[PDB]
């Protein structure tokens, strides 16, 4: 008995009690009600990975319940670790290209909207099985047998390079130029509502026409620019319209009329414009709190576990330094195939439409 | 057909006085597309003149071009109307008729899809006097070579037009053409040159043939060193 | 106040196949509200490009539009001996807000040549009618860009002369030049010596061609 082998289990256990199910049903939704999309391809092989990562986690607990001793002939020591190791590095790839994905929708949409298909996606995922499936035959022919393992140095420095710098920054810095990307287009947003609110201010008790004409023209070209930000076009071009009218009227001297003609925008300005300013601020607010979970999901998983493989090298196994580690690394591989658990709940659930097709499956 | 658009108000006026242009439409509706006016001196670029909303009634007009020009439009015949009255050297300029859309719809983001033949509009302040024509050759020597050259100039004609040939067109490799210039006074001047070797000089002569389109001036000048 | 608009590409010159780029610059914010026009020497202006953003029908795929904030830029991938003509910009975010540009002209680059200047002086008929008048021809001069002055009896006269240049030439895409000075009978026989020079850049020192009276 020791701490951290139950820590180890009860954490395995969980992770497999709450995947399983889950990642079946949505593998399931997703594969026969879903339309055969990109995202939809991007899912099913997500959830794919995870139910692949999580049916060998009976085969964990198996064999740390024999508290190393594994009975079973070198096929399955070769075997099961490197599977458990394709499946990991699987999910990585298929993360860090979901991001990457979705960060080049909103960078080029030209370029995806002439390009991004389902079979350029098929291609990416071969591409991403291939790379791990080359990541995975090192593990599958270093190790050896009784205590499974090794009897190294190189091989956790390229792990660390290639699974883990690369792809979490690609991720961080495709997070952050989204978040920046959608600040800006909400402070653009908040600017054009402001020029159209101030010059309304002073427009309610102006006494000179050029005044009045130079800010609806002001108000038209913001509206104009807060278009290119469905009702929403409908109510723009009813503003649009009011504010041409406004202008005609003002232009024939009319300063009285072009004054009530202002001031009827007030009527679907709180129609239209601040419900979708509400809305798109919901929308940022949502976007942005997803990003920061998936990234703080992504890091607290798989942080401790390169951690720990790099000071497996920097420290003797025969100090206790070393023993504590090869104790502490069950707790970091349940720690890291958590978020094969962690990734349904942050990427398919999510959805409304696929939440709607999941709440009518049951 | 196509979209098309002609104007029938070119010519030439007086300073001051009132001159009506006129722009048909073909091919579509006027009751359904806004009519506007640009101007275009010759060398210089365009400005905006006037505009005129058949279904909507409003007008607007340049702020140099206030108190003294009228737009209208008539969607009977489908014709836009521009009466402009007390003109100044300024308004001589090539007036061309265009049409843009309206805000519900695609057609409004939609520049000058279609523009008219232009009418050119001048003021006059002269009368017709008719064009003289003076050789161009060289002093006393050139020793050039095989690179000679020789003129004709017309000068004090206004009208634009002016057509001008050596020989009837029997030269025509190196016969130059230069536009006209506008003089203070108000009349214009032309040069028609052309370059021949030395050795046809002393071979065969040459006329220019100088005929006035707008008149009735016909001049044979020969040319000889 | 009108939206006032600035366009620093007046002349430009290029070659055939080589990108041509065009700025533009409003006064304030105007929303991609700015197209493009195509206007030959002689024809009817025709529309390219409208919102700066899309391409209108049957105009080629060269041209291309673009928008950062106030600023505009056409770009045109390769030149055509077809798209040789002046480019203006309107802005219309109203009817009574249009607004052009001063025009964007291209021409065509040529080897090095040197204009053989010439010089024609007044004729009989002139001393006859009373008004003499004193020509100069410029020949062959790719660049388009030169000076030139007329020295009168050793005394430089500017002014009252007028010179006029012709464009786009359909034989060797050179430029010709003629100036042209006018006086009166009395004015022009008191003088003996007269000289016209040139300082075209082509050349390694102005040229002068000069006559004596008489
Ligand atoms: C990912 C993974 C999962 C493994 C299995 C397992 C072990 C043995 C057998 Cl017979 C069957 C399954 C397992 C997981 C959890 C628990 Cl509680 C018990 C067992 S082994 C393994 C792996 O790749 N180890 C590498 C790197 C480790 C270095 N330390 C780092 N990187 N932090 C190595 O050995 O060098």
């Amino acid at each position: 008995n020791e701490p951290p082998v139950i820590l180890s289990m009860v954490i395995l256990s969980l992770t497999f009690l709450l995947g399983l199910p889950g990642n079946g049903l949505v593998l399931w939704v997703a594969g026969l009600k879903m339309q055969r999309t990109v995202n939809t391809i991007w899912f099913l092989h997500l959830t794919l990975a995870d139910l692949l990562c999580c049916l060998s986690l009976p085969f964990s607990l198996a064999h740390l319940a024999l508290q190393g001793q594994w009975p079973y002939g070198r096929f399955l020591c070769k075997l099961i670790p490197s599977i458990i190791v394709l499946n990991m590095f699987a999910s990585v790839f298929l993360l860090t290209a979901i991001s990457l994905d979705r960060c080049l929708v909103v960078f080029k949409p030209i370029w995806c909207q002439n390009h991004r298909n389902v079979g350029m996606a098929c291609s990416i995922c071969g591409c991403i099985w291939v790379v791990a499936f080359v990541m995975c035959i090192p593990v599958f022919v270093y190790r050896e047998i009784n205590r499974c393992g090794y009897k190294l140095v190189a091989i956790t420095i390229t792990r660390l390079v290639v699974g883990f710098l690369l792809p979490s920054v690609i991720m961080i810095a495709c997070y952050s130029f989204i978040v920046f990307r959608a600040r800006r287009q909400l402070a653009d947003l908040e600017d054009n509502w402001e020029t159209l609110n101030d010059n309304l201010k002073v427009i309610e008790k102006a006494d000179n026409a050029a005044q009045v004409k130079d800010a609806l023209t002001k108000m038209r070209a913001a509206a104009l620019d807060a278009q290119k930000a469905k009702d929403f076009r409908h109510g723009f071009d009813i503003l649009v319209g009011q504010i041409d009218d406004a202008l005609k009227l003002a232009n024939e001297g009319k300063v009285k009329e072009a004054q009530a003609a202002a001031e009827q925008l007030k009527t679907t300005r709180n129609a239209y414009i601040q419900k979708y300013l509400e809305r798109a601020r919901s929308t940022l607010s949502k976007t942005f709190r997803v990003a920061v979970v998936v990234v703080a999901v992504f890091l607290v998983c798989w942080t401790p576990y390169h951690i720990f493989g790099v000071l497996s090298l920097l420290t003797d196994p025969e100090t206790p330094l070393g023993k504590t580690l090869m104790s502490w690394d069950h707790v970091c591989i349940a720690l890291a195939s958590a978020n094969s658990c962690f990734n349904p709940f942050l990427y398919a659930l999510l959805g409304k439409d696929f939440r709607k097709k999941a709440r009518q499956s049951i | 057909s196509e979209v098309q658009l002609v104007e029938s108000g070119g010519g030439l006026v007086q300073p001051g006085g009132s001159l009506r242009l006129s722009c048909a439409a073909s091919g579509f509706n006027v009751v359904d597309f806004s009519l506007h006016w640009v101007r275009q001196a010759p060398g210089k670029g365009l400005e905006w003149v006037a505009y005129i909303s058949s279904s909507s009634g409003s007008t607007s007009y340049a702020d140099s071009v206030k108190g003294r020009f009228t737009i209208s439009a008539d969607t009977s015949k489908n014709t836009a109307y521009l009466q402009m009255n007390s003109l100044r050297a300024e308004d001589t300029a090539v007036y061309y008729c265009a049409r843009w859309g309206y805000w519900p719809g695609e057609p409004w983001w939609k520049a000058f899809d279609y523009w008219g033949q232009g009418t050119l509009v001048t003021v006059s302040s002269a009368s017709t006097k008719g064009p003289s024509v003076f050789p161009l050759a060289p002093s006393s020597k050139s020793t050039s070579g095989g690179t000679a050259a020789l003129g004709c100039l017309v000068k004090d004609y206004f009208p634009e037009p002016v057509t001008v040939s050596w020989n009837s067109g029997a030269l025509t490799s190196g016969v130059h053409t230069f536009p006209a210039v506008l003089q203070s006074s108000g009349l214009y001047s032309l040069s028609s040159v052309v370059t021949v070797p030395s050795s046809s000089l002393g071979t065969q002569t040459y006329i220019c043939n100088v005929n006035h389109k707008p008149s009735n001036t016909k001049v044979d000048k020969k040319v000889e060193p | 106040s009108d939206i006032q608009m600035t366009q620093s590409p007046s002349s430009l010159s290029a070659s055939v196949g080589d990108r041509v780029t065009i700025t533009c610059r409003a006064s304030q914010s105007v929303s991609s509200a700015v197209a493009w026009y195509q206007q030959k020497p002689g024809k009817a202006p025709k529309l390219l490009i409208y919102s700066a953003s899309s391409l209108y029908s049957g105009v080629p795929s060269r041209f291309s539009g673009s928008r950062s904030g106030t600023d505009f830029t056409l770009t045109i991938s390769s030149l055509q001996p077809e798209d040789f003509a002046t480019y203006y910009c309107q802005q219309y975010l109203y009817y009574s807000l249009v607004t052009f540009g001063q025009g964007t002209k291209v021409e065509i680059k040529r080897t090095v040549a040197a204009p053989s200047v010439f010089i024609f002086p007044p004729s009989d008929s002139q001393l006859k009618s009373g008004t003499a008048s004193v020509v100069c021809l410029l020949n062959n001069f790719y660049p388009r860009e030169a000076k030139v002055q007329w020295k009168v009896d050793n005394a430089l006269q500017s002014g009252n002369s007028q010179e006029s240049v012709t464009e786009q030439d359909s034989k060797d895409s050179t430029y010709s030049l003629s100036s042209t000075l006018t006086l009166s009978k009395a004015d022009y026989e008191k003088h003996k010596v007269y000289a016209c020079e040139v300082t075209h850049q082509g050349l390694s020192s102005p040229v002068t061609k000069s006559f004596n009276r008489g």
